[PDB]
């Protein structure tokens, strides 16, 4: 018959630093065993302080993003101001529920800085449940990214060691290498890397090379 | 969904310097039968963009009547605007997406090429709604066959002329005819350029059968 | 079930058989599958006999209106798109497949296959469950610029060939020659079916 | 007499008084002016306060990144129609993923105002609109009427005492094309002066502007950025 | 499966019900009240699907209270059962079917006591005694032996306990506590809640 | 998922785990399952997480519209009945939500339960979730309405810690909330494993 | 199927100047019996009765809707209904449900109000009216109730021979039906009077 | 009197004055003319300049209903754009039905039927606009039809709508338009436009011309500025 | 009469909207004040007989924790809007999970003001214009704010606003007492001065209701105890 969904792969990471928030995802878009293209940026910039990742079925990733951008203008025209990172997260929760009977198939990750200047990472599910955490992951390699950030970022399971708050210099190199290690063992990750760092001064994009296999 | 019949074949497209070539076979297919050997699978949209598709051709003629009238209605308006190759690629993305929620999806795979204001556009949509932009695109088994052929050229030579492009298409049209049982000999090579869309008539390709003597 | 139409200089020849069988038993061995939609506009019924007869009346209802509003015979392209849109839109509940052919003062004789919901122009068109086995004769024996006498025999030989191989086809051959001066209706009795290789 | 009771009934001269009363409703609002160059477009809006303690009302409504509009007429009739304009523009980026052409938006505005006219019981929308926007063909100044008529314009002034501005717009029309962003503000604020009384003239409190341009998206200015714009302009 | 039982005496109606409300493998509420009061002398016993039991019975509860307030007097026992059957029969062919088993207990100043049996298909039949659930098979047979129209409530309550003690022997589900009430000329009278200090 | 609540002389105590998992992978360990409705009124979560977050806020919406209307500080009984009726209209469409409502009113510290099919119950001790049966054992053992404030914390603490040990879907840190007449208050947040080391010794 | 849920049997035989109708008293759910007092025959007015069988949900529901149309018909018209008129009324009530049809097999028996003439008829699930000159029966055991009335029926029978014939047909045929039994109510419709009797039957 | 209040109420003489008053509103509109010949049909419209503040190309009075079907409307511009899209919906639904371009006689009938439908109901109002419909084809040929506010279509070798009509219709009768070619007809169209307009009330205007026929290959097309200026110079040879 | 609710004037204004504002002069007087320390609201109970209970009269309603409201004009139309304004306020927190700006509170309510008509409407359509005037005070991220709406739906930010029958002389009196940084407690004093002048009755502790919102304290209604301490300061 007709299959309404298909797994398009990909991986999305978000980490909340002290004064900063970093969000990165790959460019690889592939369905089944074939590659559609090697450049397909999933990272979308909502506002200056907020960047949303999308990992899942690509058809729902495009439409749901256009629906969010439409409601961004509804807010700003009404409220004369931009949405906070926490306001965008709670909004899409009700957006994902409106489909509760025929849910959108996607994994959304929202990150950025709040009014206090602290990073806020928001991980979602197709039914719309959400939470705030220091760092989250998503996509096909989501199982791979989480343990590495628990030890390195979270300082977990380490006895008698100095705990230093997250630094931007290390946070960049940690996000780069976890994807370098991801592109090794993940068939759905590689070919390029795009890193979007949201700070108090503004957003700064980066490009990192990865293996083409 | 139910049963469409009226099956199509693969479609190829690529980018070169100052233009886009899109070629497809003229054969309609019913089940395992090759029935209609003369069909125009490449449709022109205004001057600067062009469309071709696969899958159900009966649904494609319906997309002719819908998109065609909508494009003509703009030419009837005469406001001085023309649908951009991204606009046609965007409208087909939502139009095909709107058919999934009503549980009546149309079987088709469409490719939108075009050249406007020095910007060469080639894009891909699908019944499943997957949409993106790539310098070389193909449908059906072409993505398995003709796609890696063009990727190797674009990596070595990102810039291709109009003659080099048509020569690579014929070489890709030659390979697709070999390994695709549902393909067909007669095809049309259509090229959009600064002069607009120009669709060449029925064409063929010289085949090398020497494998017959090398096997035996 | 076999329907056939062949275009020539002065018009078209649209043939059909008389056999209508629901299942393995013949309901009626003599039936006319050509239902006039207009003077020169005819429709060859095929597929489901119940759905084809319903569309033929729904098509005639729309064509008579379009014909009386213009006070002139509608074009063959007009009658073909009526059957197609009724086919394509209602294909959910309608499995019928029709072949539209006729003559107009513009381009003359025309034959438009409406089968499966699409539309295309052909010099000769064949349809039905028995048209699949006659592809060999209609392709090779077709020659350009055949006289009306040769077109009647070319259409008869292929239909009589389908009637032999198709189990659902039989009866008598109905021929309709649609030209500018009128339409001639002929019936070929079982003795007049052209004899082919019998072994 | 008895022909002004509704829209549908025609006068013996073939006129609809209710449409006339809707066109006179727009002239009872604030006076706003706008103009475009070969590059930029500037919309100068006059803000009024209901009382001395009350803050000035907002006459500028943000529509699209390249599009802006000033409302003159019944306030709530503009708001329901603004929800229609914004919805159509959101639908443009929801479907076409491109900024809606300003000429196609205004054509949808008229179609919305053509619906109430031909039907009995439904009142026409009594708000007028001065809308501007930038596209591939450059900036455009459009005006709409409650009669559903809409025109393409180089520059216009709507509201009370607008002819003293329009006369100013006629004399400097030759300069409006070649001036740059800083001069368009100078001509726009001096054009607003003619619609204003002889006592209260120019204050950054009740005067606000907006600007769209080639690479410049539509941006609303209120006080801080308007203060240097008023400086250096002699009235 | 919840259990219901009722008995029609000459001047009285004796009804009883299980107080256990369970979910999955555990009993969440063992004191749960299955008895709903339709009118002064008219009670109701509703069991069935956990969702349809409370929801559909509360509809009947107020619909009976609708009649009593509009005309100033409550439905009769016969009038109440026949209106509840139409309510259950109307939703039978709807998209929300109700699975419930109801016993209507009431007393009339003329016809006297009345007990009514109702299934999930809304089939109303008057009977001197009736029961629901799987426990109805282990109980009603005892009533066949000991029932007489002249029985006194003093012996009926004793025979009711003999039937309900069979639910603790053969019948598998525990059901520790049962609620028992009686209807007569003097109104609703509560009886000692059956308790088994196990 | 393990959630439990019980009422006694000093009021209700709500205890819950922090862990919610999808399949074999743990989605988040730090999830806060307890829903905050009113200052003195406290909800919970069970089953689907999105169904709870959606409907419990509608209950919090109804409770606030009530207090803004009549100012009567809606009772726990009225809140539990309104939550059950909203689940009845959509019954059969696939909505799965468990929950428990806790709070004090003129009658007392009421404890109610609302199921996915509309089951509304009342009693002294409730629990829900995948580990509810593991909670019933420890809670029932050594429980009386006369338990003090400090003794009841030890019962609620050992309830989650020993129940989440036997469940693969239950874990995280123990979040226990006592209920009072003025309102509920956060008592302690402690990891299950950190308390496991104290119980083994 | 669904008609076998409550079982049941209805019998109507035509005599000479009179007609007799009979049905059993049993009501049960599958293997679980309920009550002995169930009534399968409801009065349609003077000298006209109707039998009902099958699922008892529709038995009591259609009986309402037939009394719905009966009383409205009797209040509008100044004369009583003819048994031939009622047959077509049940046909319309069952046919309007053609998508959702009720489950029952109504049996109508009575006397022509003209002078003495007896009239009988029965319908089906599809609501097809049928007129027979001998007898009509319906139920799950209807195959058993045929053979009794086939041989025993005579062209003309007095009330003495009619009651004896229909009673023996009920007692013998119902005893072979598992879902039927527990007493038989027999109604005798004569020109002068109407007789109702309850037969002594086995409890089984 | 109350008889002319609603269109559903007849006058004492058996007329509908509401339809008549909608026709009087058309008489205030600007003048637009058209002429058909063997080569095709030539369109022209007088577009009045309301102010210098309006951009070139504003208030376009040349309407395109369908690829082979042009239209020029004189009347209320609100009801003009309404029927404009409605006429396009009828031509689009035709091609969605019969799969080709609707003939001009068949299109003028369906549109005029939609116009007369609002004259019957008292809950709506009739159209206050009148327009002409040209078309060209190889099987039919040049055809010109005009629909009034009452919804009745008449075949015309030439027609004039707006304020000045009878004066322009007599000038067309003074010379045979059939044997002419669209190149020579546009010379007469611009000649009539200059005769109709003088400076008394109106100030300035602009020439909006359109061609359909062999020159345009049977498709509705606007006249370019180069040919328009050259067509004016042919009319600038005389004026007198 | 001989016209619809949608019929325009020869000057182009709706009769039903004009008469709606003219009906507010029959309502109750309420005076709001916006200050840097909060927003003050005061209203008179208007007791025409001792048999009535002052507890049943609430002319100051609470939309949100930090957002208050005032009431005048027709009572029947206000109770419909007070409930609708509350629902949309919670629909905001149900969606965006934040407190609605008082400007958006005035925005959502102003939408339903002019929706009224006859043809081409639903059964939930209003026939007649609102005869109620409203005052929305409150504190938000931008500080204390006080807004006003009329039957036409126009909402305007105001430093001080008065409604009711006495709004004619009270609004002119607010310009006199309001200067620069004047605090909440000082505004409460000036509120009772103007309110006592405009009322026909005597100012009493239980005669008027007084409620204020602060940046550090939620909207609070002063009870009979505190009201006696406030009136004492006169």
């Amino acid at each position: 018959r007709f299959s309404p969904y298909a797994f398009n792969g990909g991986t999305v990471l978000a980490i909340a630093g002290e004064d900063f928030s970093i969000v990165a995802s790959d460019t690889r878009l592939s369905e089944g065993f074939s590659i559609h293209t090697r450049d397909s940026p999933k990272c979308y910039k909502l506002t200056d302080k907020t960047v949303i990742g999308c990992s899942g079925f690509h058809g729902d990733c495009l439409t749901l993003t256009k629906i969010i951008e439409a409601r961004l203008k509804m807010y700003k025209h009404s409220n004369n101001k931009a949405m906070t990172t926490g306001a965008i997260a709670a909004m899409l929760s009700t957006i994902l529920y409106s489909r509760r009977f025929f849910p959108y198939y996607v994994y959304n990750i929202i990150g950025g800085l709040d009014e206090e200047g602290k990073g806020a990472v928001y991980s979602f599910d197709p039914v719309g449940s959400y939470q705030r955490d220091s760092f989250k992951a998503g996509g096909s390699a989501s199982a791979m990214l989480q343990p590495l950030l628990d030890n390195q970022v979270g300082f977990k399971n380490m006895q008698n060691v100095e705990h230093v708050p997250l630094s931007l210099d290390r946070a960049m190199r940690l996000v780069k290498d976890v994807f370098i290690s991801a592109a090794e063992r993940d068939v759905y990750t590689g070919d390029a890397l795009k890193v979007c760092i949201v700070t108090k001064e503004g957003i700064r994009g980066e490009t990192v090379p990865l293996r083409k296999d | 969904t139910q049963n469409p019949m009226v099956t199509g074949t693969s479609v190829l497209g690529l980018k070169f310097e100052g233009g886009v070539v899109i070629a497809a076979d003229m054969l309609g297919s019913y089940g395992s039968l090759a029935r209609f050997r003369n069909i125009s699978r490449i449709m022109r949209v205004n001057n600067s963009t062009m469309l071709g598709a696969s899958g159900d051709y009966a649904d494609f003629q319906y997309l002719k009547q819908v998109l065609g009238q909508m494009v003509i209605d703009e030419e009837l308006l005469g406001d001085g605007h023309s649908y951009s190759p991204k606009a046609i690629h965007s409208w087909l993305t939502r139009a095909m997406y709107s058919r999934r929620s009503k549980m009546n999806p149309l079987w088709n795979t469409m490719v939108i090429g075009g050249y406007a204001d020095g910007e060469s556009f080639l894009g891909y949509v699908d019944m499943l709604g997957v949409a993106y932009e790539a310098p070389s695109l193909a449908t059906g088994y072409g993505a398995y066959l003709a796609q890696p052929l063009l990727r190797e050229v674009l990596e070595k030579q990102p810039v291709l002329s109009q003659t080099e492009a048509r020569e690579l298409v014929e070489r890709c049209m030659r390979v697709l005819y070999y390994r695709d049982a549902r393909s067909y000999n007669r095809f049309q090579i259509a090229t959009v350029t600064e002069k607009g869309v120009e669709i060449e008539g029925p064409l063929s390709a010289e085949t090398n059968w020497d494998i017959a003597h090398m096997i035996s | 079930t076999t329907i056939m139409a062949v275009e020539f200089d002065g018009g078209v020849v649209v043939g059909s058989d008389s056999r209508v069988s629901a299942g393995e038993a013949v309901v009626n061995r003599v039936f006319d599958k050509l239902s006039p939609l207009h003077q020169h506009i005819y429709c060859a019924l095929s597929g489901s006999a119940a759905d084809a007869q319903a569309i033929a009346d729904m098509a005639a209802y729309q064509l008579e209106l379009h014909g009386m509003e213009l006070e002139e015979p509608p074009l063959v392209l007009a009658a073909a798109n009526v059957v197609r849109n009724i086919t394509y839109k209602y294909r959910e509940d309608l499995s019928a497949h029709l072949m539209v052919a006729g003559w107009d003062q513009r381009e003359g004789g025309q034959v438009y296959g409406t089968m499966s919901g699409m539309l295309i122009r052909q010099p000769f068109a064949i349809g039905g469950s028995g048209s699949t086995y006659i592809y060999g004769y209609v392709d090779a024996a077709y020659k350009p610029g055949m006289s009306p006498e040769e077109c009647r025999r070319f259409t008869t030989n292929a239909i009589a060939l389908a009637m032999k191989r198709d189990g659902s086809s039989g009866g008598v051959i109905y021929l309709a020659t649609i030209t500018g001066a009128g339409v001639d209706h002929r019936v070929i009795l079982g003795d007049e079916l052209p004899r082919f290789y019998d072994e | 007499n008895q022909y002004d009771n509704d829209v549908t009934v025609w006068s013996p001269q073939g006129r609809i008084h209710q449409i006339e009363y809707a066109m006179e409703a727009v002239k009872q609002g604030s006076a706003t002016v706008g103009l475009k160059s070969k590059t930029h477009a500037v919309l100068v809006a006059l803000k009024r306060a209901q009382s001395e303690l009350a803050a000035h009302q907002k006459k500028i409504l943000h529509v699209d990144n390249h599009i802006g509009i000033s409302i003159a007429g019944l306030t709530a009739d503009a708001r329901l129609l603004c929800n229609f304009m914004r919805q159509e523009c959101l639908d443009s980026r929801f479907v076409f993923d491109r900024p809606l052409p300003v000429s196609r938006l205004v054509s949808l505005i008229g179609s919305k105002t053509q619906i109430p006219t031909q039907r009995y019981g439904r009142r026409p929308y009594g708000v007028g609109l001065l809308i501007a926007g930038y596209d591939d063909m450059g900036p455009h100044i459009f005006q709409t009427c409650p009669s559903a008529n809409y025109f393409d314009c180089r520059a216009m002034s709507i509201g009370a005492r607008s002819q003293s501005a329009r006369t100013y717009l006629e004399r400097h029309m030759s300069e409006f094309m070649e001036c740059n962003l800083n001069e368009l503000v100078k001509h726009g604020l001096r054009a607003l002066r003619e619609t204003l009384p002889a006592e209260q003239d120019l204050t950054t409190k009740n005067v606000s502007i907006g600007i769209v341009g080639k690479d410049l998206e539509f941006t609303i200015y209120d006080d801080d950025d308007v203060s240097p714009f008023l400086e250096g302009l002699e009235e | 499966m919840e259990y219901l039982i009722g008995i029609q005496g000459p001047d009285y109606v004796l009804v009883a019900s299980d107080r256990v409300a369970a979910s999955n493998i555990v009993q969440m509420k063992d004191d749960h009240d299955k008895m709903f009061k339709m009118s002064e002398k008219i009670l109701l016993l509703c069991v069935g699907e956990a969702g349809d039991t409370v929801q559909f019975a509360e509809y009947i509860q107020k619909n009976v209270q609708l009649y009593k307030m509009r005309n100033g007097y409550e439905l009769s026992p016969t009038a109440a059962a026949n209106f509840t059957r139409r309510n259950l029969a109307d939703y039978l062919r709807s998209r929300t079917p109700y699975h419930v088993n109801l016993l209507l207990a009431g007393y009339d100043e003329h016809e006297g006591p009345a007990l009514y049996y109702m299934d999930y298909l809304a089939a109303l039949a008057k009977a001197p005694f009736a029961a629901h659930g799987y426990g109805a098979f282990l109980t009603l047979s005892i009533l066949d032996r000991y029932y007489t129209p002249t029985i006194s409530r003093e012996k009926a309550v004793e025979l009711l306990r003999k039937c309900l003690e069979e639910l603790q022997k053969r019948f598998i589900l525990n059901l520790p506590t049962f609620s028992v009430r009686i209807i007569d000329r003097n109104g609703i009278h509560d009886l000692d809640n059956i308790s088994f200090p196990k | 998922t393990t959630t439990l609540a019980f009422k006694f002389q000093h009021g209700v105590i709500v205890a819950v785990d922090s862990r919610a998992s999808a399949g074999n992978y743990i989605a988040t360990l730090k999830v806060n399952k307890v829903i905050e409705i009113n200052p003195y009124l406290l909800g919970t979560m069970s089953g689907c997480a999105a169904d709870c977050l959606y409907w419990e806020r509608l209950l919090a919406k109804e409770c606030r519209l009530y207090y803004l209307r009549n100012g009567e500080r809606i009772s726990v009984s009225a809140a539990s009945k309104l939550l059950s009726n909203m689940m009845c209209q959509y019954r059969g469409m696939g909505l799965s939500m468990g929950s428990m409502i806790c709070g004090w009113d003129k009658k007392g510290p009421g404890l109610y339960y609302v199921d996915e099919n509309g089951t509304r119950l009342s009693g002294n001790m409730f629990s829900t979730g995948s580990g509810n049966s593991h909670a019933y054992g420890v809670m029932d053992s050594g429980y009386r309405p006369d338990l003090s404030i400090e003794e009841a914390y030890d019962l609620g603490r050992r309830a989650i810690v020993h129940a989440t040990h036997r469940d693969s879907y239950s874990g995280g840190v123990v979040n226990m909330y006592h209920m009072k007449e003025d309102g509920w208050v956060k008592v302690e947040s402690t990891d299950v494993s950190d308390l496991m080391h104290q119980y083994r010794e | 199927s669904i008609m076998s849920y409550n079982g049941g049997a209805v019998m109507a035989m035509k005599g000479k100047n009179c007609v007799a109708i009979a049905a059993d008293r049993r009501f049960g759910i599958q293997a679980q019996m309920v009550t002995t007092d169930f009534q399968k025959i409801f009065p349609m007015g003077d000298r006209l009765y109707i039998g009902l069988a099958g699922l008892a949900t529709d038995v009591q529901t259609v009986a309402q809707r037939l009394k719905f149309r009966l009383n409205l018909y009797e209040l509008k018209e100044g004369r009583q209904i003819k048994p031939y008129t009622l047959m077509s009324m049940v046909a319309n009530l069952l046919y309007e449900k053609r998508f959702g049809p009720y489950y029952t097999e109504p049996v109508i028996a009575g006397l022509d109000p003209k002078t003495f003439k007896p009239f009988i008829c029965s319908l089906d699930l599809i609501g097809c009216p049928m007129v027979t000159d001998d007898f009509v029966v319906s139920g799950t055991c209807t195959e058993q109730m045929y053979g009794m009335c086939e041989s025993l029926w005579e062209p003309n029978m007095d009330p003495e021979h009619l009651f004896e014939t229909i009673s023996q047909a009920m007692l013998n045929a119902v005893d072979r039906d598992a879902v039927s039994g527990m007493g038989v109510i027999v109604h005798i419709i004569e020109k002068d009077k109407i007789t109702t009797r309850t037969l002594k039957a086995r409890m089984d | 009197t109350g008889y002319d209040l609603s269109a559903s109420t007849f006058s004492p003489d058996g007329r509908v004055f509401q339809v008549e008053y909608a026709m009087k509103a058309v008489e205030n509109s600007s003048t637009a003319i058209g002429i058909r010949c063997k080569d095709g049909v030539v369109f022209g419209v007088e577009k009045l300049v309301l102010s210098k503040l309006y951009e070139e190309g504003s208030n376009k009075r040349l309407f395109n209903v369908d690829r082979h079907v042009g239209m020029a409307v004189a009347g209320l511009l609100a009801d003009a754009r309404s029927l404009a899209d409605i006429a396009r919906e009828e031509a689009s639904n035709f091609r969605s039905n019969f799969g080709y371009n609707i003939p001009l006689k068949h299109l003028a009938d369906r549109v005029a039927m939609y116009v007369h439908a609002y004259t019957l109901y008292s809950a709506v109002r009739p159209f206050g606009c009148s327009f002409m419909l040209g078309s060209y084809s190889v099987n039919d040929g040049a055809q010109l039809y005009m629909i009034d506010p009452s919804g009745v279509s008449y075949g015309y070798w030439g027609c004039a709508i707006g304020k000045a009509r009878q004066a322009a219709k007599t000038e067309i009768e003074k010379l045979q338009m059939k044997e002419m070619t669209c190149r020579d007809v546009v010379k007469e169209v611009a000649k009539i436009i200059y005769i109709v307009h003088d400076e008394v009330k109106d100030k300035a205007f602009e020439l909006e011309l359109s061609w359909v026929g062999e020159i345009t290959n049977g498709r509705h097309e606007i006249v370019p500025k180069d040919v328009r200026e050259e067509a004016e110079k042919y009319a600038k040879e005389s004026l007198k | 009469y001989d016209r619809g609710v949608n019929t325009f004037s020869p000057e182009g204004r709706l009769f039903q909207v004009e008469y709606a504002i003219e009906a507010i002069k029959l309502g109750s007087t309420a005076i709001g004040i916006q200050t840097s320390e909060g927003v003050c609201l005061a209203v008179e109970k208007r007791i025409t007989s001792p048999l009535m209970e002052p507890s049943s009269i609430e002319k100051i309603v609470e939309i949100d924790a930090h957002i208050g409201c005032a009431m005048s004009g027709l009572i029947a139309d206000a109770k419909t809007l007070i409930d609708k304004a509350r629902v949309e306020t919670q629909n905001h927190w149900f969606t965006y999970n934040e407190t609605m700006t008082v400007e958006s509170v005035t925005q959502a309510v102003s939408n339903l003001a002019l929706q009224f008509g006859e043809e081409d409407a639903d059964p939930g359509a209003m026939s007649r214009p609102f005869g109620v005037a409203l005052l929305f005070g409150g504190v938000d991220e931008k500080g204390p704010q006080l807004f006003h709406m009329d039957p036409s739906g126009t909402f305007v930010q105001c430093d001080a606003r008065a409604i009711g029958s006495a709004s004619e002389g009270a609004q002119s009196s607010l310009q006199e007492v309001y200067h620069k940084s004047m605090t909440l407690k000082e505004a409460i004093k000036s509120s009772l001065i103007i309110l006592k002048q405009v009322m026909e009755e005597k100012l009493n502790a239980t005669n008027i209701e007084l409620a204020t919102v602060q940046p550090g304290q939620n909207f609070h209604m002063f009870t009979k105890e505190e009201l006696e301490e406030v009136i004492k300061d006169i």
